[PDB]
RNA sequence: UUAUUGGAGGUAGAGCACUGUUUGGACGAGGGGCCGGUUACCGAAUUCAGACAAACUCCGAAUGCCAAUUAAUUUAACUUGGGAGUCAGAACAUGGGUGAUAAGGUCCGUGUUCGAAAGGGAAACAGCCCAGACCACCAGCUAAGGUCCCAAAAUAUAUGUUAAGUGGAAAAGGAUGUGGCGUUGCCCAGACAACGUCGAGUGACACUGCGCCGAAAAUGUACCGGGGCUAAACAUAUUACCGAAGCUGUGGAUUGUCCUUUG
RNA sequence: CUGGGGCGGUCGCCUCCUAAAAGGUAACGGAGGCGCUCAAAGGUUCCCUCAGAAUGGUUGGAAAUCAUUCAUAGAGUGUAA
RNA sequence: UCUGGUGACUAUAGCAAGGAGGUCACACCUGUUCCCAUGCCGAACACAGAAGUUAAGCUCCUUAGCGUCGAUGGUAGUCGAACUUACGUUCCGCUAGAGUAGAACGUUGCCAGGC
């Protein structure tokens, strides 16, 4: 389990993230342990496909700029209509 | 032929806080009109046998938290 | 039907319905539902008709949940009489849905069955609605 | 530095409150002008009514 | 009026800690099946999960309000006296009650316009959109709205969608109408149908753009204003013009404020 | 007064919601009260702390009374909120 | 530095659990003769003393078990603007509630005694 990831900039507007979630783009945030907490980005469908072969509880090895940190998926929010996923977090494992 | 039971009211009382915290105010200025105490007298403020809460000295005003989840007027001299 | 034993008043303002579903927005109970995408009232006599038509196609093989209930009673005045002299007496009870709220959910039959009889009920229904399942991932 | 604000827009159906900032920024009729120095104040004041201005740096 | 700072207060939204309402599942205490008890069933309590509220609240905004500063712009405010008129309001937008989530209905809150407002647009059309007419002019720039002819200005430059005159009046539902976007099946070792040949694609699902049916009224075509249109329709972008009594240019009138040459 | 008038209802005061987080705010909109009482149920000085739940126990109407623990006003506060 | 008295602070201070301490304090503790007192009870209050005890209250160390506090990111709602009549859409500011990471088994003033 890889996935790669962009960090996002300062202060995105409400335009912003809508332009960005109408990509396969998913808005996320990571924090926990070693780390501090950064705003980044990840694809929808390559998160999709390493969950269903890690499992909802499963360490995933996120690349975040130039590190790479293993982490496990700690919540996620979900839109009932339109079946998209719309914001993850996620927990640096230590 | 119908009719209803329900037609009246009573006349409104103008409660609720009559100075600004931070004004200045003169001798017995009234500062808060309520029914019981939501707000407690605090430092040379009285309360009178209405709860109505009154300035006893000349100075400003000052609303302030005096617990948890209680408040207070107070008001001090020099302005 | 469905209706209170007792409410404090019997003459309610009338809900609001512009908005998005509050609560209520997923399968917890079975393993099948239907969501609704609409918005409307649902008048409780729509309720046992729809609960009746969706238990008798599946042979009291599984089990139902209704997710909703009617708590807000409606007036209404007689027949076509001047305007305002007073409200008027209860007539009906309704449950306010909006987009996103599951109003039933089957177990214990197969996937294909358990289509059929949402769909069979959804027809005595003043909402649009869609099959959808338990979620995961 | 300064700026020069310019009335494009007419204050005419609006509301009473947009009213008064654009007599306070010193605007009178219809495309007329003035210039000023830039602050925080003057920046709000503009923010406000910004609808119905145009800044240029000057 | 704005920036900064301080404060009072329980709306929207959320939530279930209280007061009420409610759906499943447990747990046990009781009556209770029996022959006192099993089990059923019945009611109460504690629990687990999940819902509802104008007269529920452990929480709680955006705004609005009250103030204070040697802050920045601006031009009012108050007091005393003389003279009034008004006390039938209307539509539109938005927060609500009533009514039937009826009315060009009716009653309140908050804005705007009409009333008492000409001019341009909306075919015509007090209340909608743009704009506030001191008087000349056969000068110029723009707003809303527009540029095939009626009728001023693009038969304009790029890309695409529609075949219905949709555009130019409506729903639940129904359907091999056609674009865009993904996930996943069966692929030349031979499917996908026809009856060994057939020699390459073949499915589902999800999600969306535009269209079709559902669609019946009385004097005469008869909601595009008319002609007429396959773009002169509708998404996106570009940039050129037209367009008002708005702004500007030139001359003039009246009054005021400053300086003062009383110009 | 009055969604024409009549018939019916209503007319002063207090509390709540409508009321849009200051105050104010309508309808023959939604709910209730008042036209008193107290010689202590007033003043002051000292003390004191509940309902309820749980487990026991003659009478036990299940609960009257008694004992222990928990128990934020859920008690109580002359009279509506 | 320890203990005590007495203040200030939204429980980050509380409740729960485990473990240790005493003649320097404090308390349990002895008794009811006297001051005083108990709808009865020296239980409580009050007075008179120091035999015992750290058992308890209390003080110190350990734990995040319940309670309390609590970001960032996202979402709801909403001032203003622009489209529109859709149980609406777009832009720009402000920005919850719930939940997650986490904090936390108190901080500090004055006086006396002991150090």
């Amino acid at each position: 389990a890889s996935l790669k990831s962009i960090i996002r900039q300062g202060k995105q507007t409400r335009s912003d993230l809508k332009q960005l979630r109408k990509s396969g783009k998913v808005p996320a945030v990571v924090y926990g342990y070693g780390t501090k907490n950064v705003s980044v980005k990840v694809d929808e469908v390559e998160f999709i496909k390493v969950i269903r072969e890690v499992g909802r509880n499963g360490v995933i090895e996120l690349g975040v700029g130039s590190k790479t940190i293993k982490v496990m998926v700690a919540d996620y929010q979900f839109d009932p209509l339109k079946n998209q996923i719309t914001h993850i977090d996620f927990l640096a494992i230590n | 032929v119908s009719s209803t039971k329900n037609g009246r009211d009573s006349e409104s009382k103008r409660l609720g806080a009559k100075r600004a915290d931070g004004q200045f105010v003169t001798g017995g200025s009234i500062l808060y009109r309520q029914r019981g105490t939501k707000i407690y007298p605090g430092e040379n403020v009285g309360r009178g046998g209405d709860d109505t809460l009154f300035a006893k000295i000349d100075g400003v005003v000052k609303f302030e938290r005096k617990g948890r989840d209680k408040k207070q007027v107070s008001v001090y001299a020099v302005a | 039907m469905l209706l209170p034993k007792r409410v404090k008043y019997r003459r309610q303002h009338r809900p609001k319905t512009t908005g998005r579903s509050k609560g209520g927005n997923y399968v917890t109970f079975g393993e099948f539902g239907l969501q609704a995408t609409t918005t409307s009232w649902i008048t409780s006599r729509q309720i046992e008709s729809a609960r009746i038509a969706m238990t008798r196609y599946m042979k009291r093989g599984g089990k139902v949940w209704i997710k909703i209930f009617p708590h807000t009673p409606y007036t209404k005045k007689p027949l076509e009489v001047r305007m305002g002299a007073g409200k008027g007496a209860v007539e009906g009870w309704i449950a306010v849905v909006k987009p996103g709220r599951i109003l039933f959910e089957v177990a214990g039959v197969s996937e294909e069955v358990a289509r059929e009889a949402l769909r069979l009920a959804s027809h005595k229904l003043p909402v649009k609605t869609k099959f959808v399942k338990r979620e995961e991932l | 530095a300064k700026l020069q604000i310019t009335l494009t827009r007419s204050v005419i159906g609006r509301p009473e409150t947009q009213r008064k900032t654009v007599e306070a920024l010193g605007l009178k009729k219809t495309n007329s002008s003035v210039v000023v120095e830039d602050n925080p104040a003057i920046r709000g004041q503009i923010n406000k009514v910004k609808h119905l201005v145009t800044v240029e740096e000057k």
